[PDB]
């Protein structure tokens, strides 16, 4: 597990057309379920039950996005439609340039993710926890939009 | 807070619904949070499931809103609504209502 | 300092699965901007469309990857801006990275490396040659593409 | 596909104009390339400049074609003309001559 430098980027436009941007850094780790590649894209929150095969024609999202998934304590859903891998893989199938798992509730996932070395996806898969997780989620719940930039150094 | 909710989280909204109600994944911009709803909104229809009750995508031709898999309510503009289905012109043995998008 | 650029075509299906075409190419990371990897939707720019000469210009969506074809410097004798000037203005204007094509104006590479005193936050890349042709082709023919640039 | 054009490139279109004409950037998908025009289209206006002639965005609230940065030629439908600006109501310092779509 190499360390994932995740820079969440808030931005303003102004009447003159220009942008100012500032940067929260968080830290996570890349899993073996996905590449050691940096990624960057618009952040989109994916609910956990909202990455499954079962939905036939799910909602459409612009390609090039960043999944952020808040996993819970595993007994809150004991019969999940997929594994963490299956969701990471779905996301990527549906254009995620990368996925950020907030595993705060379920440290178990880290293990599940690196066991999926057999299929390691095109795109990177980051796990984050702790205060670093808090920041991300609050950015999500408060901010209108934002931009994630995941770095592998 | 999160309403109609059995298990719930600050971030994902509703995780399990009270049994009668339907689970709806709503987008408010960046967030997508669970909701527990009585009626699905326009463009959707309720479904009772053993796993859980769930609000599904109204997949049917030229129909803005529907009640079921294949029963329409309001058709999209210029389509005439008869018998739960949407039609281009009103069908043989049927006639469009005055001032209405509805046949007879 | 090598820039490993991926240019990526994408189209959806009805299920919202994405089939992709991916072209790689090589440039160099100019010190006028940062050495960092970056991702974004491609947007070409007229180099004459990159001047601080309009007080109010139209808003692009933050996060784009700019591509600017440089033309022989005789075609604009007294520019609205420097090369450096033009790049910084793309970044100021939302570019998450700037890709320059210095084919017709390779001296710019030197003018660009003038900026290594006060380096921009974002990647400022140069390409040329076949690599530039490959890039421009995609730009000119396709509706959209997404650039992934890696610093390794 | 490269007209009004002194200098012309396959990648950027027009780089300089024949000197009667106004310079413009066409955004066609990812592309931006130059056109040399006699008319700046609706939404824009011409500013004879020392370097070249160019079209600038008319950003006067409620004006179609600008005469200058700060003067309007054509108001949008139902918009009253004064100081070469547009109004839904003619302000103080001008009695609205209705038929003509102006103020006095």
């Amino acid at each position: 597990k190499e360390t994932a430098f995740v820079e969440v980027v808030l931005f303003e436009s102004s009447p003159s057309g220009d942008y100012t941007t500032h940067t929260t850094g968080l830290t996570g780790r890349f899993s073996r379920a996905g590449a050691m590649l940096s990624a960057e894209g618009e952040i989109v929150q994916m609910h956990p039950l909202g990455l499954c095969n079962n939905n036939d024609e799910e909602d459409l999202y612009e390609y090039g996005w960043v999944g952020v998934v808040k996993l819970e304590q595993p007994e809150l859903d004991p019969k999940p439609c997929l594994t963490v891998l299956g969701k990471a893989k779905r996301a990527v199938q549906r254009g995620a340039t990368a996925v950020i798992f907030d595993v705060s509730e379920n440290p178990e996932a880290i293990d599940q993710l690196n066991q999926g070395s057999e299929d390691p996806l095109k795109r990177p898969v980051v796990y984050v926890k702790g205060a670093d997780a808090i920041k991300l989620m609050n950015i999500v719940n408060k901010q209108k939009v934002a931009r994630a930039r995941i770095q592998h150094l | 807070i999160c309403k109609g909710c059995l298990s719930c989280s600050k971030d994902n909204g509703c995780l399990r619904c009270q049994p009668k109600l339907f689970f709806y994944l709503r987008r408010e911009g960046m967030r997508q949070y669970g909701e527990c709803l009585q009626s699905c909104p326009p463009g959707y229809y309720g479904v009772r499931g053993p796993d859980m009750n769930r609000c599904s995508r109204c997949r049917i031709e030229n129909c803005d809103s529907c009640f079921s898999r294949d029963f329409c309510i309001k058709c999209k503009s210029g389509f005439y609504s008869h018998k739960g289905q949407c039609f281009e012109e009103c069908p043989e043995g049927f006639a469009p209502l005055d001032d209405t998008m509805v046949c007879v």
